[PDB]
């Protein structure tokens, strides 16, 4: 029922997760710039390359992350990049965060060179995850769990990560049985979405190919993290 | 390789 070691872990996490890292002058472009396929794409590239920085600075703050093998630290970042980004945007659409300009962010994604084959699943995903009516603690706990996934390919010590992940799952499960006793299946549902999240890694690899064969520019930072040759 | 990510971590 939320011990000390936990009421403290959660607070350190809600602390990081809550730092307003993305600059207002930057996210404001989602609202003020012209709406065209090219501009929508450039702005989305700028949000994503800025978000990569917020993630790393959030990940660094995750308990015991900095004690992991430097090679694994990369594998984890490269592995969860896409998923963590879907989680953040999902929160923008689901909980209508002001800094996200939800409806205008959606206009730009729906017209940035992405095939209907991916737009449909993508938004279908956002709708059902919103129906879980999650809290900021769940979103944050969820992201930290995704980043610390011992599953990611190329990990050298898949047990030192599980060990760093376990505490987080525990606090999430607890927080579920606590304010959601109504139904003891909520923890399971959240974890279910994790599986659905994974699905977009493939989709994202195809989206990048399409953008690339169409002469689209990313950033040195995005290219490194997504392995864009 | 991955000098950008490494650079962000060491920052
Ligand atoms: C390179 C780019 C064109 C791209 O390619 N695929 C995807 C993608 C798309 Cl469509 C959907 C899901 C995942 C990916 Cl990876 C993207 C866009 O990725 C991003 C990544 C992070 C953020 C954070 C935002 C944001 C806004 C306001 C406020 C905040 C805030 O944290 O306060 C965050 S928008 C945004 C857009």
């Amino acid at each position: 029922e939320l011990t000390p070691d936990q009421q403290t872990l959660l607070h350190f996490i809600m602390d990081s997760y809550n730092k307003q890292r993305m600059p207002q002058e930057i996210t404001n472009k989602i609202l003020k710039e012209e709406f065209s396929a090219e501009e929508n794409f450039l702005i989305l590239t700028e949000m994503a390359t800025n978000h990569v920085q917020v993630l790393v600075e959030f990940t660094k703050k995750l308990p015991g992350f900095q004690t992991l093998d430097h090679e694994d630290q990369i594998a984890l970042l490269k592995g969860s990049a896409v998923e963590a980004m879907f989680l953040r945007s999902a929160e923008i659409f689901n909980k209508k965060l002001p800094s996200g300009h939800s409806d205008l962010l959606e206009e730009r994604i729906r017209n940035s060179g992405i095939s209907d084959e991916y737009i449909t699943p993508m938004f279908s995903f956002y709708k059902s995850i919103g129906e879980l009516k999650m809290t900021q603690e769940e979103y944050a706990l969820l992201t930290a769990i995704v980043i610390l996934s011992p599953d990611r390919q190329y990990i050298k010590d898949r047990e030192a990560v599980e060990k760093l992940q376990e505490p987080l799952l525990d606090v999430l499960q607890k927080l579920c049985k606590i304010h959601q006793p109504e139904n003891p299946q909520h923890f399971a549902c959240l974890l279910g979405r994790l599986t659905e999240l994974r699905t977009f890694n493939h989709h994202h690899a195809e989206m990048l190919m399409s953008w690339r064969v169409n002469d689209h520019k990313f950033t040195p930072l995005l290219c490194e993290i997504w392995d864009v040759q | 390789d991955h000098q950008l990510l490494r650079y962000l971590l060491d920052k």
